[PDB]
């Protein structure tokens, strides 16, 4: 649930990660909605969208209004743990992490297109080198159908296992004043991301949910357009009659086919992130042929714990995972690399 | 020859709010509830009415009429726990969100139509079990009760009641062996009203029907008996 | 062949992983039953049918010698109140050489009694406390 | 037995002289069932509830939980709108990989009680 | 993420006199009884009506109608003890003060408005059996009695009753997936009922509907049926 | 044991729950149990 | 149990390969659908109508050598190519049926002489001696007139075989395309029925007395007394029982032989023989020894023990059903190789 | 959905032209509940249910009997005077050291489905 | 089973026992008790 957040606020604390839970805590913070910032709109329908956690990264104040580092910040600062994307390092918490405000830059004419390509690969850098957390990226504005689909394949061509896309932006209702406003979805799917942590688990994929919090949609999408659109890795969003807003699609930005469903990504950061906590038997204990047999069972007694809950195919335990931490698997050239083990999980979607 | 074919589902009960004007399925979702402990015996039961006489002038047996058809029943079994987190409420909570279905909506009293929430046990591929139902009582037994007063464990019953959903809104072939009087007795169950056959079709000689000819056997309508 | 592997009843290693109870002394009563239900055929005299109806594990007595290190057991018990973890057990039989013959691991246990020792001042033997563990499945 | 009627298919063409085709028989009913399934329960304001409530269970797990409530969703519909059909079965499976779910409905008008299986061709 | 925490609290039955006038909050307390020991079951039973007539021109199972619904319950179990003080009257005399609650009040039986004392039965956090509530039944055991006459141990049942509280004393905004003649479904379940909605709004052109604009839905008050 | 009367119609405008009315109190009861006994002198009559 | 198989021509698709289809509408995608008045598209919509999820159809002949031995009726064994002739059900062992519709629409088209088509029914009921398991329905000349069927019968064809089955009079099925009747012979009518059977009363039951759904009228209709002259020699009927349909009458193979006459028999030995060859597969396995010999008696009798649990057998009771002996006697010293020999019983005739 | 009118503010004040500014939307219910919860039950003779009894609870012992108690008395109150709201749990949570109580009540206006809490600032 | 009835009013002129009436004779009744398994082919839907 945690989410995080980088973007340009009026006031407040600057490049320090702080924690927000409600909407009100945000206001004495960062203001709220002043000089048309997309970070106060974007967490706005995060916030209405369920989500009781969030992270904020100010950087840029009202009036170097916009760089590399001031603004839409994307320096690792030689791991200053204060800097840019460095700051969410030392959290260990964030499993989602958004850049609404950069794309105000583009808008603006104050960053290049080409800018833009780097802070987003950055930040997939970012999330490749921690483990857990997955990154929200949206599209230019204003992009139009058929050229979208170039865009992603030409311009960006990310293809990692830790990006997700959302490409017609959400024309959303500021309740100050009851004008309709264009922003990005970063903030509003992440929303929907967070329901999904309290109901129904971690299990169901973020998919045909209600982008509560939304009005219109520009450029709507037909579905043969949708068809050209979902096999390459792209999600999208449409108005079904009758039915409100609703998220279509739960694609990662990768190529590989093992990878390519949402919630199987979703699911193993969540798995991942489950067990290590559990074995924490480092630094602790000898490494020896008895360890090894543990180290088996403890990991069995949990997965077969989280096929109580379904979410592992095989009709039995014994048909879900498959755990192999005998002694031929270390070899007697331990050199303190050893310990290690194998796991299984799988339920992807629709 | 299957679907998931090897996975556990945990049977769920889904609440749906009263249908309001002149409609008959539920209304939209409000509150979908997942079990903790997928009920260890489910009963169903169905009973029908036969009121019978056992009087005449003549004494013998009479035959009984058909007076009506009574609703189904079912009676679950929802366990909850969280004894391995005492002091938490989410059992408490958890029950709170499930006597919602027995007090008449908010929503209902708006439009004059009070009603409490329509139910539906969903649970798998278990069609027998899964119908539009209301719940009648709702017998909770609390046990356990952790520290600083929030229960445990509580065991709670249901009596659920099947909802009807009525309202879904004769050619016949000669074959070799068939006649018309054959045909009469066939769906109309007099031997002698063959007559009618042969005038809706307007059926001339009855004793020349084309093998493999269309007629159409209008309804009881003519003969109202 | 090699003149086989025999069993042994001697040779063993019993371990309770979790909070630190350590390695136990004996083990016993570890058995798995099934729940047979019973359906006699009317109009075929000569047998009542047999029908699997789930598996049950039944509870485990383990006993070793009363040593210092019997705080953690209480503790452990009356961790119920504030709340309890199910570690991994293990129980395993070896043959004489330190080899394997059967490894079995419970998949998550919970204290059920634990009679304590039985003090006699003319009876020549060791303390032998007795933690009786419930059980939740066999690990593969 | 049950009477099946006449009306114009799905896919209206010109016919053999001109003016409009028009089917009955037993091919008739599956245009009707065409019509009914591909139709989400929207899109036609007059008549609200018409057109099976498929959407609501995409992107669900397979889990024969979902696979189990779309049993159910079509036995509703299939039956409120469409009367002159009696139904057998229906069949949930994902018969190309693991992330596809087909619906095989197999039905049979009454009387006649052939079984035949509802294709979608195309 | 909690308040006391890690601290054990005794549960105790409150007791308050009758509202008197046009009121429905209980009026003020008269006497607290704290309890010498938590129940140790604590059953909550909730029971609902729907009349069902099996008969119709058809005989077809017919839809029920709701006539009620029927108030909560409760069955306590209170045990005392004095069996560390034989011959002292602990037990006797609070059950005395236990009594109260099946008798009228003296405050109200002066202004002709005789009801006997509601209770409430407060414990921690149970949010659940914590309730406006009156006493119905008192059964009590007496058992180990002490020399001279008095009682030492006694069980008393308890059979509560909820009263009610009552007397607590329609703009949609249009997205791009909605329309005129799905609104009118979605809040009165007539589909060609739409034209309530834009006689109140005042909107003459049902084709564009601008997104984001605010509209008043009337209550059922045009439509009494 | 002690008993109290309450009537309650659930039936209403609006079938809601309806507050109830103290219809009466019931009197208080108690149940007994003698014992008599001669059997340490029998053929006495001190128990008939 | 009860898939069947269909060989005859039909428009388009796969050429002397025996796909498989499990519905009409599969059917009508891959060979059309009774275009060119070729019998085998009426066949299989009478047995998809008559019951029956399964059906294996290999389509030889084409649309216009339309007709030969080979080409059209087809009746060469393909040389064991696994993809010509009956050769094709060869490589299957789930078939439990055939038929060949086409097979006499050459006769009435004149492109094969009736001594051409005895040799090809005759080289199909070979086919049925040799896999041991299906059974063969033949029918007879179009219009052959009652009282010269009974010769027919036993001067022109005169199989005997214990896996062939005879219906004589054809059926004037109705197509619902055209809402027309047309004459079809009953091969794979017939053939409905059996897979209603299994799947409504098990293989016990024989396939008889059942409605011939899909039909409408009979030509030559044949009278009781008639019937006494041609039943009994092994030739079934079809009749036409007032205000009960049309019903198939009589359940006798085509078989001299008195203990394997009645249909039933001969279709339970099949699903017998195939269920415990399917169970007991020991076999380049197992050391033959006095052991072996022991463990197969038990499994045997493990089984038909349990088959006497639903009927199908006499006794009153498991030791007067069956007979097993798999003992040192069957089995002599020199018997190296060839050996693991044992009898078995099953009997529960009709009327 | 529900309708949530306007009105005045409970720190009134000149405005931008002047007069009194008044305010609707969810800033108004979030004012309505702050002269709610402040009010003692008392103050103001001719309504006198009106408020809340918190400080006849106020010196209890810290116990969850005490935070019990404040559950049931926001929760009646909250739902006999304001109605346009929805109330979605309240929460006792000791301060600074084992010495205040910290109500934290969330709500949503009714059927809107945006997640609130109180804050009363200052 | 089977039931029969047979009213009788012990009262009358005489106080004797009065010859009763054969009012009627109720149909008769029967219990069966269906067992269904497939516990030898679970996730099969036969039984159900």
């Amino acid at each position: 649930s945690v989410a995080a957040f980088v973007g340009l606020a009026p006031t407040g604390p600057l490049n320090e990660p702080t924690l927000v839970t409600n909407w009100t805590q945000y206001v004495a913070a960062f203001g709220d909605f002043t000089g048309g910032y997309y970070l106060a709109h974007s967490v706005y329908g995060f916030f209405n969208n369920g989500g009781s956690a969030a992270y904020v990264v100010r950087v840029g104040g009202s009036a170097q209004a916009e760089s590399a580092h001031p603004g839409p910040a994307q320096y690792l600062g030689d791991s200053s743990d204060r800097t840019g994307f460095g700051g969410l390092e030392a959290i260990d918490e964030i499993s989602m992490v958004a850049v609404p405000d950069l794309m105000a830059a583009y808008q603006r004419g104050a960053i290049d297109l080409e800018a833009v390509k780097a802070v987003q690969l950055g930040l997939i850098a970012h999330c490749e080198l921690m483990g857990d957390r997955v990154a929200i990226i949206d599209p230019p504005p204003n992009q139009n159908a058929r050229q979208i689909r170039v865009w992603r394949q030409e311009t960006a061509g990310y293809d990692s296992k830790y990006a997700a896309l959302y490409y017609p932006w959400i024309k959303s209702f500021d309740p100050a004043t009851g004008q309709s406003r264009l922003v990005p979805p970063s903030g509003h799917v992440a929303g929907i991301w967070a329901r999904n942590d309290s109901e129904r688990g971690v299990h169901k994929a973020p998919a045909n949910e209600v982008v509560r919090g939304a009005v219109d949609l520009e450029l709507q999408i037909t579905r043969g357009e949708q068809d050209l659109l979902n096999p390459i890795g792209v999600n999208c969003i449409r108005s079904f009659p009758g039915r409100g807003i609703r998220v279509w699609g739960a694609r990662t930005l990768s190529s590989d086919p093992a990878w390519r469903y949402l919630n199987i990504r979703r699911y193993f950061n969540y798995l991942e992130e489950s067990i290590l906590i559990g074995t924490q038997w480092v630094v602790f204990e000898p490494n020896d042929h008895n360890l090894w047999a543990r180290i088996r069972r403890n990991v069995s007694a949990f997965l077969v714990n989280e096929w109580r809950n379904g979410a592992l195919f095989g009709q039995s335990p014994d048909q879900a995972y498959y755990v192999k931490c005998d002694e031929e698997t270390n070899p007697p050239e331990s050199v303190d690399l050893g310990r290690v083990v194998c796991e299984i999980g799988i339920a992807p979607v629709k | 020859s299957k679907g998931a074919g090897k996975s556990l589902v945990r049977a769920n009960l889904a609440i749906h709010e009263p249908p309001t004007g002149k409609s008959t399925s539920p209304g939209g979702l409000i509150k979908r509830f997942p079990f903790e402990f997928n009920p260890a015996q489910l009963s169903i039961s169905q009973r029908s009415q036969w009121k019978a006489t056992p009087t005449a002038a003549v004494r013998k047996a009479a035959k009984p009429q058909f007076m009506g058809a009574e609703p189904r029943e079912m009676t679950l079994e929802i366990f909850l726990d969280s004894s391995m987190k005492p002091g938490g409420n989410t059992v408490m909570k958890k029950v709170e969100s499930l006597l919602i279905c027995c007090e008449v909506t908010a929503k209902s009293l708006a439009a004059k139509q009070p009603s409490p929430p329509w139910v539906i046990f969903e649970w798998g591929s278990f069609s027998t079990a899964r119908f539009n139902a209301y719940v009648a009582s709702i017998e909770t037994q609390y046990t356990l009760f952790g520290t600083a007063g929030v229960p445990i464990r509580a065991t709670c019953q249901m009596g659920l009641v099947e909802i009807p959903g009525p309202t879904p809104n004769r050619v016949h072939r000669v074959v070799a062996g068939d006649s018309l009087q054959s045909l009469a007795w066939s769906e109309y169950g007099s031997a002698n009203a063959w007559r009618v056959i042969a005038e809706a079709n307007g059926i001339d000689d009855p004793s020349h029907l084309p093998t493999g000819t269309e007629l159409i056997l209008p309804a009881t309508e003519e003969v109202p008996h | 062949m090699t003149r086989k592997d025999p069993g042994s009843s001697i040779w063993f290693s019993l371990a309770i992983d979790g909070e630190s109870l350590g390695y136990f002394n004996g083990c016993e009563g570890l058995s798995t039953q099934v729940e047979v239900e019973q359906r006699q055929e009317g109009g075929n005299n000569g047998f009542v049918w047999q029908l699997p109806t789930r598996v049950t594990y039944s509870n485990i007595r383990l006993t070793r010698p009363l040593t210092p290190d019997t705080a953690k057991v209480a503790k452990w018990i009356s961790s119920v109140q504030t709340g309890i973890q199910r570690p991994t057990a293990q129980i395993s039989a070896l043959r004489a050489d330190g080899s394997l013959v059967a490894r079995w691991g419970l998949i998550d246990v919970l204290p059920v009694s634990w009679q304590g020792p039985s003090l006699d001042p003319g009876s020549a033997s060791v303390a032998n406390e007795v933690l009786e563990i419930a059980h939740h499945g066999f690990t593969d | 037995e049950q009477f099946v009627g006449s009306g114009w298919s799905f896919p209206l063409r010109i016919g053999p002289t001109g003016g409009i085709a028009l089917v009955s028989g037993e091919q008739e009913v599956e245009e009707a069932m065409r019509l009914i399934l591909a139709t989400a329960p929207g899109e036609r304001p007059m008549r609200p509830e018409f057109g099976c409530a498929i959407h609501d269970l995409v992107f669900a797990p397979v889990n024969e939980q979902t696979a189990g409530r779309i049993q159910h969703e079509v036995y509703v519909t299939l039956d409120r709108w469409e009367p002159r059909i009696e139904v057998h079965d229906v069949d949930v499976t994902t018969g190309e990989e693991q992330n596809v779910l087909f619906i095989d409905v197999r039905y049979s008008i009454r009387g006649t009680n052939n079984p035949r299986s509802l294709v979608f061709p195309f």
